């Protein structure tokens, strides 16, 4: 027959008949390089660690998407409020240099 | 020299760490849990085996009655019965025909063979740990045991080694332990006087040699049918056969941390578990005054090519230059990385090879040649080999176990969305100056 046991950091002990028992420690040989491109890091990082590196990820995805997300919110608002309260108003003209030093 | 440093508790992987006292030379220090001992405290309350149905011959004052009496022994059973007129080799066996009383009795024994098979019912309180150590400071060795508690000064020599208490708390033994022919269960036992019949513990006596054995195995004397003398009876199973095919396997299987049960005294040898503070009062004369010890020039450290594994996968050259022969003590200035090398011998100008055992996929520790810290720098790739067969020297951090390229991606997307959220802040006051200025 054979028999498929999951072996980890802590180790593994197996005894076979009257057989001294054997013990049996995992090293991280996960697939991929911890330095090659992100995409190696990323299978090797998960194949050790998934829900670690699962959470990582989702940080870096929150964080770019809260972020930008958040930078171009502020951009928007201050092109709004200096698009608007002189700019915009009827029958008012904004030459050049204080329109085009930010608008457009 | 007071010193205070946290053993992990692991049997077999040295321990090391350097000692520096002003104005005197580094001093290596090695300790090694050579074995451990998990002794609790035991009370023995009964021994318990098979039972042998002892049934006597049958009394028949069969012209007349009998009146069924008391005894102490082992689930004495009594039953006085009508009329029986019995029959032997040799046909009637008395004179009235219906007038005859026949009494059955039965109690139990131990089995010849219980003195060899038989089990032992143990409660066990808080166990105490004990622990070999192979303390090497400078070039003495000393073996000594030390109980871990935090108060006791177990003492080779000179030593005065207080080991401090154990991080977590873990005994593998229940409240209620069986031992049987040397193998442990965790078995609830009944207490001593509640014999349920047809499970562990049936028969009770405090010894195999004791005369006040307590037994209760569900004798039931049944009324004789045939003519020839009989005592009919049934009886449950016995408590201990049963639990024999339904015990489960031992403790010496099930136990965790890899501990080795054993008998006599019961003990859980070889565990590892928790972190020991162990305070070491080194002797004086074993220090040595900072001029004695050759001092270095200047050294750098190369690392040729390193893994992070259970074993010693990697290599490290340092290029020295002393200006007197002598040796050194060596040591790895980082939680993961450990030198397999203490001491080494400096010639003027020299290199030497010094193995170390990494779990960060990066060679970022420091290195001291008798002082002069050096920096290491490399790349650690996975090793090739998936299964060893020997423990890891070295805990898994998180600082170290990211390398420095996932830590250059990390910090560029978090800065980049900081910087981002930074320009935005700035670009709100500086409109709302604006703005202010406007008005």
């Amino acid at each position: 027959t054979s028999r498929n046991f999951s072996v980890g950091r802590e180790g593994l002990e197996y005894v076979w008949g009257n057989h001294e028992p054997v013990r049996v420690w995992a090293q991280e040989s996960a697939p991929g390089d911890p330095h090659g491109w992100p995409h190696e890091i990323i299978i090797h990082y998960y194949h050790r660690h998934p829900v670690y590196t699962v959470i990582v990820l989702c940080g870096v995805a929150l964080a770019i998407l809260v972020g930008t997300a958040s930078s171009a919110a502020c951009i928007a608002k201050a092109r709004r409020d200096c698009l608007t309260p002189y700019a915009l108003a009827p029958n008012a003209t904004v030459p050049t240099a204080l329109a085009v030093l930010c608008c457009i | 020299f007071e010193h205070a440093t946290t053993v992990p508790n692991v049997p077999g992987i040295p321990y090391k760490a350097l000692v520096e006292r002003a104005g005197y030379a580094p001093l290596n220090l090695e300790i090694t849990v050579v074995s451990s001992e998990l002794t609790p405290s035991t009370n023995k309350e009964y021994v318990t085996c098979k039972f042998h149905t002892v049934i006597p011959s049958p009394q028949v004052k069969c012209c007349g009655s009998l009146e069924c009496k008391a005894s102490s022994k082992a689930d004495y059973t009594c039953r006085v019965f009508g009329g029986v007129y019995p029959f032997m080799w040799g046909g009637a066996q008395c004179f009235c025909d219906s007038e005859n009383t026949q009494l059955s009795e039965a109690y139990v024994e131990f089995a010849p063979d219980c003195t060899i098979d038989h089990a032992v019912a143990l409660k066990v309180h808080t166990a105490a740990l004990k622990v070999g150590l192979r303390i090497v400071y400078g070039n003495t060795t000393a073996h000594l045991d030390t109980f871990v508690n935090g108060v006791t000064p177990g003492s080779s020599r000179d030593l005065k080694v207080i080991a401090g208490p154990i991080s977590a708390a873990f005994s593998p033994f229940d409240h209620k332990v069986v031992i049987r022919k040397g193998l442990v269960y965790n078995y609830d036992f009944p207490e001593y006087g509640a014999m349920k019949p047809g499970a562990f513990g049936d028969i009770q006596a405090s010894s195999l040699y004791a005369t006040d054995i307590v037994a209760r195995t569900d004798i039931r004397l049944l009324k004789p049918s045939v003519k020839n003398i009989h005592v009919p009876y049934t009886q449950a199973v016995s408590g201990y056969e049963m639990w024999k095919n339904n015990s489960g396997r031992p403790l010496q299987e099930t136990a965790p941390f890899g501990c080795k049960i054993e008998v006599e005294p019961l003990r859980a040898s070889n565990c590892a578990y928790g972190h020991i503070p162990i305070s070491i009062d080194i002797p004086d004369a074993a220090f040595v005054r900072s001029s004695e010890s050759p001092t270095i020039l200047e050294v750098s450290c190369t690392v040729a090519d390193c893994i992070y594994s259970a074993d010693f996968g990697g290599s490290l050259t340092l290029q020295y230059k002393a200006d007197r022969e002598g040796h050194c003590p060596v040591h790895s200035h980082s939680t993961t990385a450990v030198l397999k090398e203490a001491t080494t011998h400096v010639t003027a100008t020299g290199s030497i090879t010094l193995h170390f055992s990494t779990s960060s996929p990066q060679a970022n520790f420091i290195v001291s040649l008798c002082g002069k810290k050096t920096t290491c720098n490399a790349e650690c790739k996975p090793p090739a080999d998936h299964i060893i067969g020997e423990p890891h020297k070295v805990d898994q951090e998180f600082q170290a176990a990211v390398s420095k390229t996932s830590w250059n991606w990390l910090l560029a997307l978090f800065g980049g969305a900081s910087s981002l959220i930074v320009v935005g802040l700035i670009v709100l006051v500086c409109s709302s100056m604006l703005i202010n200025t406007r008005r």
